[PDB]
């Protein structure tokens, strides 16, 4: 490493080079945490978690007691050792709180004065930070099971809602239009996700094996449907073109958006084109899952990319783009539901079914 | 009488199996959906309409 | 000086005796001190105990495990690397593996564990937060009653 | 005891599913089961036509 701090401070190298190479470095060495601890405040095991966009420091963490709880991520004392302290909560108490599960969280990107929270209550509430108070509800006729916003649209504020019903919601923020739907899945949507890359297009896994990218500002459905064979074993469409040989229970877009990580029932993490969603045929072995609702699961960025999935009640680390399994993070008790990667300094916080949310840090 | 119950934690219609294990005089409950379980003692008597009512009254009382 | 140690171990637990015999013990405990891969092989060898079939017999390892806990450090470390195993197999939490009889020795087993549990989450709980984890879960989430 | 790790449970069984296992069912297997294929087959039992 004395040689990467020579070469940057010559020249020899691009501080990118240093910058990338440490990161990945800190990746590696992930462990439980020493020094650090999270404050415990869900009754019940936490669902997802969500970290602000901008600045990295704010964490949502919805709990399936209903409650919503924000952490300080930030150690504001002086002291090597501090826990992160919960800011706020809408507890059990909070007129407006979660009747069920919540079961995504996200941050509005953008601003960290609005979030959002989709539960199984039927309901995607989004929250005003500040006042903590709901700003605006979504009724749906059925279970969310997922939701998103996009990371990158400038343009529109359009929420794609995943629920137990085929069809997609877009429920847009501007002028509360949540009549827009997308047609062509047959089972539950267990997971949305779109595109950091691209701003209209919006990637749904269903449980009817079947993973879609929908430009939703088209009128003809989806653009691709992902196949695992791309065409070995050829049918006309009703049937086939199946992403997996389960559910499709989670989405991940790469962190340059060229790429995208399916992750299904049939214990089998695959890899996309998201161009023309051609299989890349990356192996990762056996990914071992078999959640009923969506997998919220992560890639890293700024490294010289990694993947880290629930495993059980683990987290595997895997690099995305050749499969080799790097380790299993090992602290929790019960099933990870969540796990969450904080880019700034190359840390990860997990929630599980045990009602603890570990922070691991590289050490 | 109905043995299949829905659950107070997900609202999952009839997602609730109770166990009866009369042996040990404990009754558990389990949501098939979110997984949450619940034991309770039980007697010759009980059935699994007072395992779900000793679990609603355990979720009432744990939330005050 | 691997083979007297397996010898020794295995007369420990065997035994079923209520009570750790003290002298042999003693040696034990010595021999343990001696080196550390030996000492982490007396571990190995309470895992491999911990997993058969006989409570009196789990109970004797545990045993071993808290006068090794207690007494090294370590040890402590090295536990509590895989604190969730050593849990499944003295607490029974999960319902899939149940503790092996006899019900009298699985019942001091319990008792013991949940005691020894606790004396090590007042001891070493800030040094080791993973205890401090299993702990808490052991509280609130399996719900086990420390005041019995 | 379900084939897979998770498939389903309990599902409901249309009319639809029952004729298209009928079909499939050969002349052969049919006389085992007592229903000549030529004056009854099985998927007639499903009402399509009325
Ligand atoms: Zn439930």
């Amino acid at each position: 490493m004395l040689g990467f701090l020579s070469a940057r401070q010559t020249g020899l190298e691009d501080p990118l080079r240093l910058r990338r190479a440490e990161s990945t470095r800190r990746v590696l060495g992930l462990e439980l945490n020493k020094d650090r601890d999270v404050e415990r405040i869900h009754g019940g095991g936490i669902n997802t978690l969500d970290i602000e966009p901008v600045e990295g420091r704010y964490m949502l963490s919805g709990g399936s007691d209903g409650v919503i709880v924000l952490y300080d991520l930030e150690n504001s004392s002086r002291q090597s050792y501090y826990t992160c302290k919960a800011v706020c909560s809408i507890g059990r108490d909070h007129p407006d709180v979660h009747r069920y599960s919540v079961e995504t969280v996200q941050w509005y990107p953008h601003d960290t004065g609005m979030f959002t929270s989709s539960s199984f209550d039927k309901t995607l509430k989004v929250w005003d930070t500040n006042t903590l108070q709901t700003a605006d509800v979504f009724n749906f006729e059925e279970t969310v099971y997922s939701h998103h916003m996009s990371p990158v649209s400038t343009k529109h504020c359009l929420v794609a809602v995943g629920t137990r019903g085929p069809k997609v919601q877009l429920c847009d923020l501007k002028s509360g239009s949540c009549s827009h739907i997308l047609q062509g899945h047959r089972q539950e949507i267990l997971a949305v996700s779109w595109s950091p890359r691209y701003d209209y297009i919006l990637a749904t896994a269903s449980a009817d094996s079947r993973v879609k990218l929908w430009d939703v500002r088209r009128a003809s459905g989806c653009l691709i449907t992902l196949d695992q064979h791309n065409g070995k074993k050829s049918q006309a469409v009703e049937s086939a073109n199946t992403a997996h040989n389960g559910k499709v229970n989670g989405l991940c877009f790469t962190s340059d958006g060229l790429h995208l990580l399916t992750v299904g029932t049939d214990n089998r993490m695959r890899l996309w084109n998201s161009s023309n969603g051609e299989n890349t045929l990356v192996n990762y072995g056996k990914v071992c899952n078999n959640s009923k609702k969506g997998l919220k699961f992560t890639v890293s960025c700024g490294c010289s990319e990694f993947v880290f999935v629930p495993y059980g009640s683990t987290i595997a680390v895997y690099t995305v783009y050749s499969g080799e399994q790097i380790t299993m993070l090992k602290g929790h008790y019960k099933t990870v539901d969540c796990c969450v990667f904080q880019s700034n300094f190359q840390e990860l916080y997990s929630g599980s079914r045990d009602c603890n949310i570990l922070a691991w840090v590289p050490s | 009488l109905e043995t299949q119950f829905t659950c107070p934690f997900c609202n999952h219609e009839k997602s609730c199996d109770v166990k009866m294990d009369r042996a040990r005089n404990t009754g558990v409950i389990s949501c098939t959906v979110c997984l949450e379980e619940f034991q309770t003692p039980i007697t010759y008597l009980s059935e699994p309409v007072d395992v779900y009512s000793d679990w609603i009254d355990a979720c009432e009382a744990a939330n005050q | 000086m691997d083979q007297k140690l397996s010898k020794l171990v295995e007369e420990l637990t065997t035994s079923g005796e209520p009570r750790l015999n003290p002298e042999k013990m003693k040696e034990l405990k010595k021999i343990c001190k001696s080196s550390e891969e030996q000492l982490s092989r007396a571990y190995r060898l309470l895992i491999a105990q911990l997993t058969q079939e006989h409570a009196e017999i789990r109970l004797s390892a545990f045993q071993i495990v808290e006068e090794l806990f207690v007494r090294s450090h370590q040890f402590r470390m090295l536990v509590v690397s895989n604190f969730q195993e050593f849990l499944e197999l003295t607490l029974g939490t999960d319902p899939a593996q149940p503790l092996p009889p006899p019900r009298e020795a699985a019942q001091r087993l319990r008792q013991a564990t949940t005691r020894a549990v606790e004396g090590w989450n007042e001891k070493f709980g800030e040094a080791y937060k993973k205890l401090a984890l299993g702990y808490h879960f052991l509280r609130h989430n399996k719900k086990v009653d420390f005041q019995d | 005891h379900v084939n897979e790790d998770s498939q389903e449970k309990k599902i409901l069984l249309s009319p639809e599913r029952v004729h298209e296992i009928f079909k499939r069912i050969s002349d052969e297997e049919c006389f085992v089961l007592g229903m000549e294929p030529r004056y009854a087959r099985p998927e007639w039992m499903i009402v399509t036509v009325l």
